[PDB]
RNA sequence: GAGCUAGCCCUGGCCAGGGUGAAGCUGGGGUGAGACCCAGUGGAGGCCCGAACCGGUGGGGGAUGCAAACCCCUCGGAUGA
RNA sequence: GAAUGCCGGCAUGAGUAACGAUAAAGAGGGUGAGAAUCCCUCUCGCCGUAAGCCCAAGGGUUCCUACGCAAUGGUCGUCAGCGUAGGGUUAGGCGGGACCUAAGGUGAAGCCGAAAGGCGUAGCCGAAGGGCAGCCGGUUAAUAUUCCGGCCCUUCCCGCAGGUGCGAUGGGGGGACGCUCUAGGCUAGGGGGACCGGAGCCAUGGACGAGCCCGGCCAGAAGCGCAGGGUGGGAGGUAGGCAAAUCCGCCUCCCAACAAGCUCUGCGUGGUGGGGAAGCCCGGGUGACAACCCCCCGAAGCCAGGGAGCCAAGAAAAGCCUCUAAGCACAACCUGCGGGAACCCGUACCGCAAACCGACACAGGUGGGCGGGUGCAAGAGCACUCAGGCGCGCGGGAGAACCCUCGCCAAGGAACUCUGCAAGUUGGCCCCGUAACUUCGGGAGAAGGGGUGCUCCCUGGGGUGAUGAGCCCCGGGGAGCCGCAGUGAACAGGCUCUGGCGACUGUUUACCAAAAACACAGCUCUCUGCGAACUCGUAAGAGGAGGUAUAGGGAGCGACGCUUGCCCGGUGCCGGAAGGUCAAGGGGAGGGGUGCAAGCCCCGAACCGAAGCCCCGGUGAACGGCGGCCGUAACUAUAACGGUCCUAAGGUAGCGAAAUUCCUUGUCGGGUAAGUUCCGACCUGCACGAAAAGCGUAACGACCGGAGCGCUGUCUCGGCGAGGGACCCGGUGAAAUUGAACUGGCCGUGAAGAUGCGGCCUACCCGUGGCAGGACGAAAAGACCCCGUGGAGCUUUACUGCAGCC
RNA sequence: CGAUGUCGGCUCGUCGCAUCCUGGGGCUGAAGAAGGUCCCAAGGGUUGGGCUGUUCGCCCAUUAAAGCGGCACGCGAGCUG
RNA sequence: UGGGAGAGGGUGGUGGAAUUCCCGGAGUAGCGGUGAAAUGCGCAGAUACCGGGAGGAACGCCGAUGGCGAAGGCAGCCACCUGGUCCACCCGUGACGCUGAGGCGCGAAAGCGUGGGGAGCAAACCGGAUUAGAUACCCGGGUAGUCCACGCCCUAAACG
RNA sequence: CCGAGGGUAGGGCCCGUGACUGGGGCGAAGUCGUAACAAGGUAGCUGUACCGGAAGGUGCGGCUGGAU
């Protein structure tokens, strides 16, 4: 569960902490970091290209294995299960038989000291991972390929996973964590099971203070500007918006769908996202 | 009060010196123009 | 032209002293087990008071100024966005 | 002769303002042509978390000495950061480079762009980060971790001896890390000593004393001791660490294990080298053969890569160690020792400032370290004071008005005023005590009150010792003494009740607004399946994100509580394979020009032919909208009810004379002697109302209202006093302004407000201190207002394009 | 319009008189006392407070009375704002 | 000690029917709905039929006047964990008992909080009818909710 | 020293009263409709929720104290 605060200051009232409990190990594999280089929203160019970014806690990339078939048939003593600050999910840390070390992102349900392993033989368990030809239909699953050997790209948030709703050709037919139905390629990997830490999104921020730590600077209202900044800004006193709300550049933020028409993978999507 | 002008000799030597101006077109043609005027300092003085 | 100013990035540095006393922990009480209650321990916080430091609330002075924004008194923040 | 013309010169204001912090001066002696201002002595004052010392920027000779005083210095000048000249900066160990990487910059490969150029993995560059070997003292007018002295140390080269499978830009380990809190042991620094050293002193009533005053250390290789840091050992297996590996990783077995061991650092000791006060003698000499000891306090510093807790999860690379590959194994490397070698740049001086940034020797700005003592609960606060540094580069008088800053005040006590604006009051610590309300934290320092000095006596626990004395810390009880007064000086909340707005801490219009504005956690809509959407860019490339729907963008709303109604006709958005319209293009009935001709050329109907628009639906926390009339109930009044026009539909809950109410000071109630404000009500709401959210809400606020208590020179109503000016004298000496002036009053007149015209009145000539009614006084070619077929910012269903998208 | 600063307050007055009071009168539906109304008269006087930025006005407590106007709606090189 | 019957409870699993929706085929002029209608859906191809998929909720027959529980209440099937209760033997203990102010726990539905889920149904709501009117009853739509987890709420014609 | 009490300050309980407001009782000669009693013309009652000029309606679950 999240963990609460007694209402001492006027933030603890609300605050509440991750409570940390499938933590096993509080450093990381020296080998396994690397530096992650701050951009503050700013591009090559320096200009801020994605607003208000900036200032959050320094941090250390731990190198993610989004591959796994990388080492089918070896299989790994699950080490520990490890903090990661650029990502919601908790990592696990991979002993491999083989002596290498790496690590995933940790399931819903991973226990240090179980075994893991990767390839079309692998045992329908969780944190184990298989090409989706060959996990049964109905078993829910994360760390999804969108492509063959390019890496797991769905269902990596905590909390997330895709279902395997069934089979055609060469594809097999995934429910998204977005609710999209989508063809997915048969020899894609994915690992059974759902990403823990699944009250990440129970989360109270609390104060102004805790966005900061995050490296979210205050978002400014469209409706706070003047006309020069934004088509919301301006009038005397306050004002509706007037025109059909707009984003700084001109374009309709309420409803105006915004994929791209002519996309070659309109073809694998077979029903766009519910809710 | 705290000024504009707060001398630093690095930042005077990164900004505005020789090696700056050959590096772009316009500060090429900045020293190009001082030469066609007969300046007796190309650029900014700074003690290095 | 960002040696002023605004934002971000990298790497350093700084924040006297005092006050409040969260969680947890230990002991006791309680109970079928518990919740929980009490004491001690503990030392949390965009917590409190107040220098440095960062400010600039009210008033007075200054107004060919000491000063093209200053001075005095008072006042806000001061482990944090 | 005029252009608020241009350049220059010189006037007026005027011997006027001013001479730059109110920290403060006085005298004697000297120097010299000249002295308040330079030197010296004594006295006085000011700083002392600095106004003292050290370092980094920046400055660039300003440093030291001699000789000068025209100018610079707000006066003076014999002086000086000024003029002339001469001298002065010394490094293997300090800092930077011959080392390393960070952001970033550059950029082989590569990519992109009309040109110029933009990017770009590696690499390279890039520091105040990593790494790396010097401490104490002496010396100069002026440099010193640099010279000298003592004791240490580093690298490279060569050699010797011993040892080893040696060998790297490759593999691995390590380097290597946060915030808060913090243990033990030390050190820096400090306090005390009846002990050790010392020149001396006995005053003016007393003291020859356990008297006063002064000092009582610093650096130091090996070794040793104390305190810490780091680190398990052996074998077997091995498929991973882009080759190899004995290394590292992984598995298993064995001893070890909060130990020791090994290693590294700090501290102490340590051969040795230094230093060494007051006082009084002309920076030096003496003190002095100086002594150099004991106790207490004690870091934020050190051991350190220590420990614990927490979430926001806390650089890289090289040095270093290890592994091996080519190689090479008469080499090579490792260890010890010895000799030799060891480059370039900085070093003066100022450095919270008269030498830096501010045009000035400018009350402003400027990063790091040291920053002593006593007392006040603590402290870097406050008062005084050490070391050290200053009295602020005009002075001397005077003792008006007025001004500033300050002190006090009879009686009253907010009667002041827009407002208690301002100023009083309160004020630290210890104890007692503390309300509504509440989100149970708070509100709270609520409010309100008691205590507070000194002396003697008895006593409780702690630290250091030893368990004791001594020192040091925290107490408790009794009895007394003095004053107007005991946080006796300085530093140190006035309080309460009640509304509005915003939840809160935060942010803002640098330099007229700090707020109710922005932000904010939180809520909702919406886009986005990842080569994401979106953003910057012509592009390449980037951000997003080395993220993946519990995520990322956009929008609104703004903690929290209770809620958020009706209208989808119009606009937006979303869905709709029909239909209508629809461009290029396709098609080619039909027709035309020309040729003797084959032919060449042109026009051109039906039909086919996208998005878009039309059309059909949906959609409000999308843009938005949310009525009128007539009638009707046992008195009146009113209208639950009915009728009727219109609309897309007619405002729900809640709230309401409100940050909204025109009429308006609505009406009524409350408070007041009296209340256009305030609070509580009512509801004909000119013109509230539900995420441009509605209604509440504890806590919070230098926000904006209303009231009371305390207390006051705010006031009745003014008075006195202080200092800095104003005034006088000596020194230096501005300014805007200025058509010229020999520049009075009234009543008239005049372009309609006359010193200047008329008539009359008044008036000897010239200043000084004062006051502001006039000179339509100064300043700024009015910001208002209009005008100009003047400009610019902004908007949109103005026009017309363009990017972007389809 | 190459600038003639504005409401209200404070301060400081001075003037007019169509007089609020005080002095002198005539008429009265003047018995007295007190008033009413007109005439003469500008010498002096003409309060403190609550509300509101207010001028004004209303109200409280008084008063002989609580006058009305002008002076760039007197007076910002006099202050406030 | 030995046996029994049971929708007693909790957890995890898991089956088939049906409704709805979506895709493919086939097909066309209506379907739906009512007392009768209309709104509604339907030539933009509905209904009716075949095949495929998704998803939630409830479990037909057995089923009974039946069973179990203290009450609320409990119904496909399997497994585990677990309560109460009856019987036979008449073996053990030796009045160890009954009740029970307070206390504690449980407590249908609706409702509330956080998150999930959402097929059918359906307060509010919109529309069609009915009617003198019809803020109803009937019809076509439709949001909470109904379902799951956790935490509350603690009521009832909680009745025999 | 204690001490009647007086004073300052802050709490507690009770009473009276208050612009205005909420429903309640009664009156009865009114307006609206007809919710319940019959199958009361939608069986009723019910806890709760949402809604409506009004009685009341609807939903979910419960009871029979329901006609046929
Ligand atoms: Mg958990
Ligand atoms: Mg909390
Ligand atoms: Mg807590
Ligand atoms: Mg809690
Ligand atoms: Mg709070
Ligand atoms: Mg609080
Ligand atoms: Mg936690
Ligand atoms: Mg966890
Ligand atoms: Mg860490
Ligand atoms: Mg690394
Ligand atoms: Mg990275
Ligand atoms: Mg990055
Ligand atoms: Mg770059
Ligand atoms: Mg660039
Ligand atoms: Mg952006
Ligand atoms: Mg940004
Ligand atoms: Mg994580
Ligand atoms: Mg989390
Ligand atoms: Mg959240
Ligand atoms: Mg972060
Ligand atoms: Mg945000
Ligand atoms: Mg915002
Ligand atoms: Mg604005
Ligand atoms: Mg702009
Ligand atoms: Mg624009
Ligand atoms: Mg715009
Ligand atoms: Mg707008
Ligand atoms: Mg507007
Ligand atoms: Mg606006
Ligand atoms: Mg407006
Ligand atoms: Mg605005
Ligand atoms: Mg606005
Ligand atoms: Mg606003
Ligand atoms: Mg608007
Ligand atoms: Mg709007
Ligand atoms: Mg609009
Ligand atoms: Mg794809
Ligand atoms: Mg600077
Ligand atoms: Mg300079
Ligand atoms: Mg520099
Ligand atoms: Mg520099
Ligand atoms: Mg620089
Ligand atoms: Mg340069
Ligand atoms: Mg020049
Ligand atoms: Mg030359
Ligand atoms: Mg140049
Ligand atoms: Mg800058
Ligand atoms: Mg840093
Ligand atoms: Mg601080
Ligand atoms: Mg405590
Ligand atoms: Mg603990
Ligand atoms: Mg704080
Ligand atoms: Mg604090
Ligand atoms: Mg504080
Ligand atoms: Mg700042
Ligand atoms: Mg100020
Ligand atoms: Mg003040
Ligand atoms: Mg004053
Ligand atoms: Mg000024
Ligand atoms: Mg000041
Ligand atoms: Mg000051
Ligand atoms: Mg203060
Ligand atoms: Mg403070
Ligand atoms: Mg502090
Ligand atoms: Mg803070
Ligand atoms: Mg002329
Ligand atoms: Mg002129
Ligand atoms: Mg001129
Ligand atoms: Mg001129
Ligand atoms: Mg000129
Ligand atoms: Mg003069
Ligand atoms: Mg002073
Ligand atoms: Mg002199
Ligand atoms: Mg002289
Ligand atoms: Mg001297
Ligand atoms: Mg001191
Ligand atoms: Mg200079
Ligand atoms: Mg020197
Ligand atoms: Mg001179
Ligand atoms: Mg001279
Ligand atoms: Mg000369
Ligand atoms: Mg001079
Ligand atoms: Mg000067
Ligand atoms: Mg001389
Ligand atoms: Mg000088
Ligand atoms: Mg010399
Ligand atoms: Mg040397
Ligand atoms: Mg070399
Ligand atoms: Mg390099
Ligand atoms: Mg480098
Ligand atoms: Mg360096
Ligand atoms: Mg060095
Ligand atoms: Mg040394
Ligand atoms: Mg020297
Ligand atoms: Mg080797
Ligand atoms: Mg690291
Ligand atoms: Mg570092
Ligand atoms: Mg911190
Ligand atoms: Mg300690
Ligand atoms: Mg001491
Ligand atoms: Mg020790
Ligand atoms: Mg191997
Ligand atoms: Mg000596
Ligand atoms: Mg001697
Ligand atoms: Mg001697
Ligand atoms: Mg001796
Ligand atoms: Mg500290
Ligand atoms: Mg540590
Ligand atoms: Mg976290
Ligand atoms: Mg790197
Ligand atoms: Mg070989
Ligand atoms: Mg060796
Ligand atoms: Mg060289
Ligand atoms: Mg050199
Ligand atoms: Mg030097
Ligand atoms: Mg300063
Ligand atoms: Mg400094
Ligand atoms: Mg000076
Ligand atoms: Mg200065
Ligand atoms: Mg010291
Ligand atoms: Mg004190
Ligand atoms: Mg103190
Ligand atoms: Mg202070
Ligand atoms: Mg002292
Ligand atoms: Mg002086
Ligand atoms: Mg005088
Ligand atoms: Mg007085
Ligand atoms: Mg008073
Ligand atoms: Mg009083
Ligand atoms: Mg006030
Ligand atoms: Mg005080
Ligand atoms: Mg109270
Ligand atoms: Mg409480
Ligand atoms: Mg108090
Ligand atoms: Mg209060
Ligand atoms: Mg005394
Ligand atoms: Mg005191
Ligand atoms: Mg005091
Ligand atoms: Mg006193
Ligand atoms: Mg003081
Ligand atoms: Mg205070
Ligand atoms: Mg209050
Ligand atoms: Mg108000
Ligand atoms: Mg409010
Ligand atoms: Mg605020
Ligand atoms: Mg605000
Ligand atoms: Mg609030
Ligand atoms: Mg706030
Ligand atoms: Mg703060
Ligand atoms: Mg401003
Ligand atoms: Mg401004
Ligand atoms: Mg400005
Ligand atoms: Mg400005
Ligand atoms: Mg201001
Ligand atoms: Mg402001
Ligand atoms: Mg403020
Ligand atoms: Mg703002
Ligand atoms: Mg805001
Ligand atoms: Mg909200
Ligand atoms: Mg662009
Ligand atoms: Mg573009
Ligand atoms: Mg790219
Ligand atoms: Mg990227
Ligand atoms: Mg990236
Ligand atoms: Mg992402
Ligand atoms: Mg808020
Ligand atoms: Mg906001
Ligand atoms: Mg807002
Ligand atoms: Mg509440
Ligand atoms: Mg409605
Ligand atoms: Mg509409
Ligand atoms: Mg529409
Ligand atoms: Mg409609
Ligand atoms: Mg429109
Ligand atoms: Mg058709
Ligand atoms: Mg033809
Ligand atoms: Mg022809
Ligand atoms: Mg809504
Ligand atoms: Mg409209
Ligand atoms: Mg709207
Ligand atoms: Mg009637
Ligand atoms: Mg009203
Ligand atoms: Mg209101
Ligand atoms: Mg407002
Ligand atoms: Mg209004
Ligand atoms: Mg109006
Ligand atoms: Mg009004
Ligand atoms: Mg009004
Ligand atoms: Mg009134
Ligand atoms: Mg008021
Ligand atoms: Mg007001
Ligand atoms: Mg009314
Ligand atoms: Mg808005
Ligand atoms: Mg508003
Ligand atoms: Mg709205
Ligand atoms: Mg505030
Ligand atoms: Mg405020
Ligand atoms: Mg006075
Ligand atoms: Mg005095
Ligand atoms: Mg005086
Ligand atoms: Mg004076
Ligand atoms: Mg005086
Ligand atoms: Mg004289
Ligand atoms: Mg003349
Ligand atoms: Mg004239
Ligand atoms: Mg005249
Ligand atoms: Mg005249
Ligand atoms: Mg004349
Ligand atoms: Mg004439
Ligand atoms: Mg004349
Ligand atoms: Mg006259
Ligand atoms: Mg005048
Ligand atoms: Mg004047
Ligand atoms: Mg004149
Ligand atoms: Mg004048
Ligand atoms: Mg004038
Ligand atoms: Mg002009
Ligand atoms: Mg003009
Ligand atoms: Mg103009
Ligand atoms: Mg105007
Ligand atoms: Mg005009
Ligand atoms: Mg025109
Ligand atoms: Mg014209
Ligand atoms: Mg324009
Ligand atoms: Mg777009
Ligand atoms: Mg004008
Ligand atoms: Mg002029
Ligand atoms: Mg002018
Ligand atoms: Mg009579
Ligand atoms: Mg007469
Ligand atoms: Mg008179
Ligand atoms: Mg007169
Ligand atoms: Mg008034
Ligand atoms: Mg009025
Ligand atoms: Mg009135
Ligand atoms: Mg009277
Ligand atoms: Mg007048
Ligand atoms: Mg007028
Ligand atoms: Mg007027
Ligand atoms: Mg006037
Ligand atoms: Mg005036
Ligand atoms: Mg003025
Ligand atoms: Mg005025
Ligand atoms: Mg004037
Ligand atoms: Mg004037
Ligand atoms: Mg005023
Ligand atoms: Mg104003
Ligand atoms: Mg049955
Ligand atoms: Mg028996
Ligand atoms: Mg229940
Ligand atoms: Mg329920
Ligand atoms: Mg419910
Ligand atoms: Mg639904
Ligand atoms: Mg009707
Ligand atoms: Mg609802
Ligand atoms: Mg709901
Ligand atoms: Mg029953
Ligand atoms: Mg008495
Ligand atoms: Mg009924
Ligand atoms: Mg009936
Ligand atoms: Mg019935
Ligand atoms: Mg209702
Ligand atoms: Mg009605
Ligand atoms: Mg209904
Ligand atoms: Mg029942």
């Amino acid at each position: 569960a999240v963990k609460k605060f007694k209402p001492y200051t006027p933030s603890r009232r609300f605050m509440t902490v991750a409570d940390f409990s499938e933590i096993t190990k509080t450093e990381p594999e020296k080998s396994l970091v690397k530096p992650l280089k701050k951009t503050g929203g700013r591009n090559n160019q320096g200009r801020i290209t994605v607003r208000f970014r900036g200032g959050g806690h320094k941090r250390l990339y731990r190198i993610i294995d989004f591959k796994r078939w990388d080492k089918v048939g070896i299989p790994a003593k699950v080490a520990a299960i490890e903090y990661d600050p650029n990502r919601s999910a908790r990592i696990a840390l991979l002993h491999y038989v083989d002596g290498e070390k790496r690590y995933i992102i940790a399931p819903d349900g991973l226990q240090v000291g179980q075994q893991v392993v990767a390839g079309p033989d692998a045992p329908i368990q969780v944190g184990n991972a298989l090409p989706l030809r060959f996990i049964p239909v109905g078993t829910v699953v994360h760390a999804v390929e969108l492509e063959p050997k390019k890496g797991a790209k769905l269902a990596r948030a905590a909390g997330t996973s895709a279902q395997i709703q069934g089979r055609e050709g060469d594809y097999v037919i995934l429910r998204l964590p977005s609710g999209e139905l989508r063809k997915v390629h048969g020899e894609c990997y994915a690992t059974v099971g759902a990403v823990g830490n699944a009250d990440h999104k129970n989360i109270v921020l609390g104060k102004a203070g805790r966005s900061r730590w995050l490296g979210r600077r205050p978002h400014v209202r469209g409706a706070a500007m003047n006309p020069v900044d934004h088509p919301h800004g301006g009038g005397e006193g306050r004002a509706p918006r007037g025109r059909p709300p707009a984003s700084p550049w001109g374009w309709q933020t309420k409803g105006l769908k915004t994929r791209k028409r002519r996309k070659p993978s309109s073809r694998f999507i077979i029903a766009r996202r519910k809710k | 009060m705290k000024r504009t002008w707060q001398p630093n000799r690095r930042k005077r030597a990164k900004t505005h010196g020789f090696r700056a101006r050959m590096r772009t077109p316009g500060g090429r043609k900045v020293l190009k123009r001082r030469r066609q005027k007969g300046r007796w300092r190309l650029t900014p003085a700074v003690r290095k």
